[PDB]
RNA sequence: GAGUGGUGGCCACUAUUAUUGGGCCUAAAGCGGCCGUAGCCGGGCCCGUAAGUCCCUGGCGAAAUCCCACGGCUCAACCGUGGG
RNA sequence: CCCGGGUAGUCCUGGCUGUAAAGGAUGCGGGCUAGGUGUCGGGCGAGCUUCGAGCUCGCCCGGUGCCGUAGGGAAGCCGUUAA
């Protein structure tokens, strides 16, 4: 049993072959932000769980 | 769009020029507002906000 | 949308959520009742009375005042008029529709070729019939009451 | 004109969830809608919700947790007995005990599982999953 | 209405010529030395009736449902198809 | 361990060209579950050869459709072969692909390569009323998938029930590892390409359904390998 | 107003946008002038520049990619690349660079930077397909779709682009530690500017 | 396989009768357009009745037929005893 | 078909006929689902003005076009004026 990534903005799961992305938070540097395809297209803001900094 | 619609017109406390009476009038009148004492016009109705011809002391909510 | 034109005009009134009259109201319940009866004697309709009170006397509305004679209901222009024995004999909107229908028929008698005005008259009469049905159901007028173009002149 | 505020609310919830809205506003407000939202919150399909007065029927503010796949009212409100729930489950849900069939019963509105546990029927007023 | 007519106890395949089913049934018939395909289809129908009973009872609630579950398990154990500690699964 | 030694040989005499290929070769990635849900692009069949070496078995390789297409020219007819094929392991992982060629063999090779490139990961389980077991023998719950005009709905079925679907979907599900299912199809199912792609999309859509933590236990949900 | 003086920002004209607007950029929009032109927010620009520098300092320099097809943006991108060590592709972006392994200059960066989404639609599409973070110099008319880090700036003016890229390079170097302090940066701003 | 073929009829195939559960821009299909009678569908809150709805409990809806367990014709078809 | 004439008709008054590619080939009322850009009417704010019922910019409501994201469709294309 392996953990499955979850989008940071909408909280939905990430499918195997969607244009999703993940990167270290640009503000703190320890949290990992995941963005799913739909959130990325819709340009929905994400808020870091650690910093509270918000952006797209 | 707004969840709770809020009026964009206010009630104005005004001073009559001719006699100096205090009055409270609507800022979007559909008639010609007249002073209750001297019968002098105070606000001119129009398509929207009226034209006030008397001094405006206060703008109540 | 509109009843017949099927348009979506949204112009109207946006009153703030209130439960008690604002403090800055100068007049009291009895004074506003006297003002309402005075305006009715002057000869205005209910809507025009309310508009005059809102514009000149700075009374946002009489519906914000609780009825002194009935704690279970708020005040109202029609209720005040009927309390003082001055309410319309028949509904004011129905009266206005009947009046303008009679005027339109008078014009059509001189201009029989005005088919567009005739269609307008037909729509007015449909609205009149709707109102008559509603008031029949609510018992606001005799059950045998019927709208007659001939008899409407007497009412007008 | 407006016919079913509950159906309007559920359709709006589904539409906004499909685009990932975090917050929704339900207008007009009704006690049936409030109870349905309470059941959904109990089962963990929605977040916090509150009632707002506006001089009218009222409004509801609701938070979405990105958990609803599909929610919709059931019409006509079919009456259902205690022993006649499997067919409705098969009709409206993908798998057994997957979603919740919101049912109005003589003892208030509750999930169909709660209705089965209490041994009572009612009318099927909505479904969520 | 109509009176009772004694129906067949075995079922015929939905399609008479499918390669996979033909090969599988040929293997079974060669191994077990059956005279005709209707014997194999009768045994298949017996199996399918057992599975249908199990499926119907799994999603059933009631005293008669429990009695039928116990009776089915007992009958299978008596036939010798299941171990003494088997369950409805 | 023939497939294991095949994977070792590929990893030995393979020269990665892409970022994911470099990851696999250096060893940053060891299990196939790592290359999914990350946005990486799979453009080298050697990655699939290394991570799922059993997909090269003939039993695991299935050719679905072979069609002849014609182009008109002032000279005459230009014939081409379109091959729709599917590969995968009979546990969680399946892929579908299309290839074109002047020859059937070339078309088959290209289709197999593209299916390997398009391999995906699915979820299995049991969510039927008549089974209520906890094994990955069927789909966890009802799913839908459409391609063109064909709409396919897959529904869980009791254990031991065959694959109640067309031949194309049956083969796709058998390669994907599903063993029992019920089907409902609308549209032109005779269009083999569209039918296969609809079945593939339905299988893929098992990852688009939100589930609760207890549902995994309830339905015996298994992701990828079991 | 910390990395550079607000007077320098205004002189470079980084706060001059375009006649159009977008709801995505509504937050970054400062106000609208009476001629119809929208002006961005220098404070938000500064904060986003700091955040972008911090984010890019974490990536290994050779894996950062910068793209600009605009003539006035080519030179700043080249200077930024040659300073930070990041790869730069001014001018046309040959399709298949990231998606086709058979291309001569095939490359798979870890983070991409676009001078302008609309101009670099091809690069943004390639980045979306590849699956790596994107930083975009966005104007008022731009769309924040598929943009993982937006820098509100005038992505058309020569001076604005030169100043933005100079500030970004200095920030990345300072965060990476190759320079003890911002004052250790010796390269002049004028070099980033395109010759006219 | 002691059966196997031909012809007519019914159901499935057929989501080509669509309550579950079909379509109406270009393939069959939106009245040329409006107003209105019956019918169908109907905004929010409070209280009363239990008609509809749900639960429980008496009297019913013959037998044969249908499903299950056991027992008797060798097992079976068939019958008998109990439960549904 | 081209050219020179030509009756009914085309026109007005009072009636009948009820037919069109009467086509947005798309029935009507209600709620929801990214944006961008023209134009018409009204209202609001700001800046000019030769003070004009004048000009420019932004916002709300209602009409009328184009491009277009999620999604839809066999596709053409539709996409808050939804198909
Ligand atoms: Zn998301
Ligand atoms: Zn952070
Ligand atoms: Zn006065
Ligand atoms: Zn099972």
């Amino acid at each position: 049993k392996f953990e499955i990534p979850v989008c940071t903005s909408c909280g939905r799961e990430i499918t195997p072959r969607e244009h999703a992305t993940h990167f270290i938070c640009p503000n703190c540097g320890e949290a990992v932000i995941w963005r799913c395809e739909s959130c990325r297209v819709l340009a929905k803001p994400y808020k870091c769980p650690n910093c509270g900094w918000e952006g797209p | 769009k707004p969840i709770i619609p809020m009026p964009r017109s206010r009630f104005l406390r005004v001073k009559c020029i001719d006699c100096g009476n205090e009055q409270i009038v609507f800022s979007h009148p559909a008639t010609k507002v007249r002073c209750l004492i001297c019968g002098a016009t105070l606000v001119e109705p129009t398509g929207g906000k009226g034209i006030v011809k008397a001094k405006i002391l206060e703008v109540l909510e | 949308a509109r009843m017949h034109a099927r348009k979506r005009g949204k112009s109207g009134s946006k009153r703030p959520p209130r439960t008690a009259p604002p403090i800055w109201v100068e007049y009291t319940v009895e004074e506003i009742e006297n003002l309402v009866v005075k305006l009715r004697k002057e000869g205005y309709s209910t809507a025009m009375i309310g508009t005059i009170l809102r514009d000149q006397y700075g009374i946002p509305s009489v519906k914000l005042f609780k009825d002194p004679d009935n704690p279970n209901r708020n005040l109202t222009i029609t209720r005040i008029l009927e309390k003082h024995g001055l309410a319309p004999e028949i509904p004011e909107d129905l009266m206005f529709l009947i009046r303008r229908a009679v005027n339109l028929r008078k014009h059509l008698e001189q201009h029989p070729k005005d088919l567009h005005s005739m269609r307008g008259l037909q729509l007015i009469e449909s609205k009149i019939r709707r109102l008559v049905k509603y008031y029949k159901r609510k018992g606001k007028l005799p059950k045998n009451w019927r709208y007659d173009p001939e008899t409407a002149k007497l009412l007008v | 004109t407006l016919l079913d505020p509950l159906a309007n609310a559920l359709s709006h919830i589904t539409n906004s969830e499909r685009v990932g809205k975090r917050e929704v506003y339900i207008k007009p407000a009704s006690k049936l809608i409030g109870e349905v939202l309470r059941v959904m919150q109990k089962y963990g399909y929605i977040g916090e919700f509150e009632f707002i007065d506006d001089g009218r029927a009222g409004v509801y503010r609701v938070q979405l947790l990105g958990r609803i796949n599909k929610a919709g009212a059931i019409k006509p409100r079919f009456p259902v007995k205690v022993s006649e729930f499997e067919k409705w489950e098969k009709r409206f849900l993908p798998a057994f005990e997957f979603g919740i069939l919101i049912v109005s019963t003589s003892q208030g509105v509750m999930s169909h599982k709660e209705a089965i546990e209490k041994g009572i029927g009612g009318r099927l007023i909505a479904y969520v999953y | 209405g109509d009176p009772k007519r004694q129906r067949k106890k075995y079922e015929t395949p939905p399609h008479p010529w499918i390669k996979e089913r033909l090969d599988r049934e040929r293997v079974l018939m060669d191994k077990y030395e059956l005279k005709n395909k209707k014997e194999l289809w009768k045994h298949e129908t017996q199996l399918k009736n057992f599975r249908r009973r199990a499926r119907r009872l799994l999603a059933a609630r009631g005293k008669q449902a429990e009695i039928e579950r116990e009776q089915l398990l007992a009958r299978l154990k008596r036939l010798g198809l299941l171990p003494e500690d088997a369950v409805l699964d | 361990q023939e497939w294991k030694e095949y994977a070792k040989r590929v990893l030995d005499e393979w020269e990665p060209k892409t970022k994911l290929g470099m990851m696999v070769k250096e060893g940053q990635i060891t299990d196939i579950h790592e290359i999914f849900r990350r946005g990486y692009q799979i453009k080298e069949p050697e990655i699939i050869d290394v991570l799922l070496p059993e997909v090269n078995a003939r039993e695991n390789q299935e050719v679905l459709d072979i069609a002849l297409t014609v182009r008109m020219t002032d000279s005459g007819r230009r014939v081409r072969f379109r091959v729709l094929a599917a590969v995968g392991n009979r546990d969680g992982y399946v892929g579908l692909g299309i290839g074109h060629g002047k020859e059937v063999g070339i078309a088959i090779r290209k289709a197999i390569n593209y299916a390997k490139l398009n391999i995906i990961e699915i979820k299995r389980g049991c969510g039927s009323w008549e089974c209520r077991c906890r094994r990955p023998h069927s789909v966890p719950f009802a799913v839908e998938g459409k391609e063109g005009s064909v709409r396919v709905r897959l529904i869980p079925g009791p254990r031991g029930l065959g694959l109640v679907i067309g031949d194309v979907g049956k083969k796709i599900l058998r390669l994907a590892g599903v063993q029992d299912v019920w089907s409902q199809t609308f549209g032109e199912t005779r269009t083999t390409v569209n039918f296969a792609k609809a079945v593939f999309n339905a299988l893929y859509n098992t990852n688009r359904v939100a589930i609760s933590p207890e549902m995994i236990e309830r339905y015996g949900i298994v992701v990828g390998r079991a | 107003e910390y990395l550079v003086p607000l007077d320098q920002y205004l002189a470079a004209g980084v706060h001059i946008g375009t006649q159009q607007k977008t709801k995505d950029m509504k937050k970054f929009i400062y106000r609208v002038r009476q001629d119809g032109l929208y002006v961005l927010d220098v404070r938000k620009t500064d904060e986003r520049l700091k955040v972008a520098g911090k984010f890019l300092a974490k990536f290994e320099p050779q894996s950062i990619l910068a793209v600009s097809v605009r003539l006035y943006g080519q030179k700043p991108v080249k200077k930024f690349g040659e300073v930070t060590g990041a790869r730069a592709i001014p001018g046309r972006f040959l399709p298949g660079t990231m998606t086709n392994p058979a291309v001569k200059n095939f490359f798979e960066p870890d983070v991409l930077i676009v001078t302008d989404p609309r101009a670099d639609h091809q690069a943004m599409r390639e980045a979306v397909e590849i699956g790596i973070p994107i930083v975009a110099l966005v104007d008022t008319e731009n769309l924040l779709s598929y943009v993982d880090l937006a820098i509100p700036t005038n992505n058309k003016g020569r001076k604005a682009l030169a100043l933005i890229y100079w500030i970004l390079a200095r920030e990345i170097l300072y965060n990476r530690g190759e320079i003890q302090s911002r004052e250790d940066f010796k390269i002049p701003v004028e070099e980033f500017e395109m010759k006219i």
